[PDB]
């Protein structure tokens, strides 16, 4: 029943809306930090900050979600995007693994990250993980980490939002 | 034949105790040809003897991203880069396993990270993980490798 997906907060929107993505894992067993390459259309979305609808750069942050907040353990973030290509890759992780581990305390399931798209155009459009070069050995554009500090290699699905403003 | 030189230097910043160490030991070779050199402490490289024609050069280092520059065209003696200017190496594909990806990502500052916070006077620091030779590994380190995030070798 482990997964990585993407939620939107609306599946319709009108030019000039916000739409909030928020990525979500369930029962990643000892979860420690995700990097995520996402694939939109930058003709009909365009990538700002869901809370303040500022426009995204090809360095803007992601915002948080309700894991990897734990500043004991020395929470880490980066955005490195192309949005002329529509693509975004975000990542946030801990740094201080050991202090984590000793916790006994595993954030194995809730949302990580979320990023805001407005709309361009009305049409039919999807957001969806996608494989990047940048990161070889991702599923379907996914890398999830544990708190030993390795990528977790199997075990997990991958299950891509609905599109928005279909029909 | 022609001379082919230059200068290597990682991109971060070091000292005089540092730069010596991290400057030496990238491997320059001429693809396609016997021809290569390693760099001595101040970075330079001279490849002796080198026929004329365009050549990919490609530098490697252990937990450096592969560089490769295309179109090199050698018809005389040839400076690729001077000490002012040099080639940069971005420090942070990690050899995991004995491997390296071909890429910067997040897996390379987890491999640093199983470590966060030694030093060289501790048993679990590993002198490969501390890109800046600086006798510890900590948050600048991870920088390092932040710097040049999600990148792979065609973005040189
Ligand atoms: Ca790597
Ligand atoms: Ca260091």
């Amino acid at each position: 029943e482990s997964y990585i997906t993407m939620n939107f907060d609306k599946n319709t929107a009108e030019v000039g809306q916000i739409i909030k993505a928020t990525v979500k894992i369930n029962k990643i067993t000892n979860f420690s930090g995700y990097q995520v390459n996402i694939k939109y259309d930058p003709t009909v979305l365009q990538a700002v900050n869901p809370k303040t609808g500022v426009a995204y750069t090809n360095s803007s942050l992601p915002t948080s979600g309700e894991l990897l907040v734990n500043e004991d353990y020395g929470p880490i973030v980066q955005g490195v995007h192309k949005i002329s290509e529509g693509i975004l890759n975000l990542s946030r992780s801990y740094t201080a693994l050991d202090v984590y581990r000793a916790s006994e305390s595993p954030e194995e399931t809730g949302t990580v990250a979320v990023v805001g798209f407005k709309a361009l155009q009305k049409k039919a459009t999807t957001v969806v993980f996608e494989h990047s070069v940048t990161m070889p050995n991702g599923i379907i554009g996914t890398t999830l980490f544990n708190w030993y500090g390795n990528r977790i290699t199997s075990g997990y699905s991958v299950i891509q939002p609905g599109e928005i403003n279909s029909e | 034949g022609t001379t082919v030189s230059g200068y290597i230097n990682p991109d971060f910043v070091t000292t005089s105790t540092t730069a010596p160490i991290v400057k030496a030991g990238f491997t320059v070779e001429i693809v396609g040809t016997t021809k290569s050199a390693v760099t001595d402490s101040n970075g330079y490289f001279e490849i002796k003897d080198v026929a004329a024609g365009t050549y990919t050069v490609k530098i490697t280092k252990a937990n450096y991203l592969t560089r490769e520059i295309a179109n090199v065209s050698v018809t005389a003696d040839k400076e690729l880069s001077t000490s002012a200017s040099p080639i940069l190496m971005w420090a942070g594909d990690m050899a995991i396993g004995g491997t390296q990806d071909g890429a910067i990502n997040l897996e390379d500052i987890l491999e640093i990270c199983k470590a966060f916070g030694t030093s060289s006077t501790d048993a679990k620091y590993q002198v490969g993980l501390d890109l800046n030779r600086d006798g510890a590994i900590s948050l600048e380190d991870v920088m390092i490798v932040a710097k040049h995030f999600n990148k792979v070798s065609s973005d040189y």
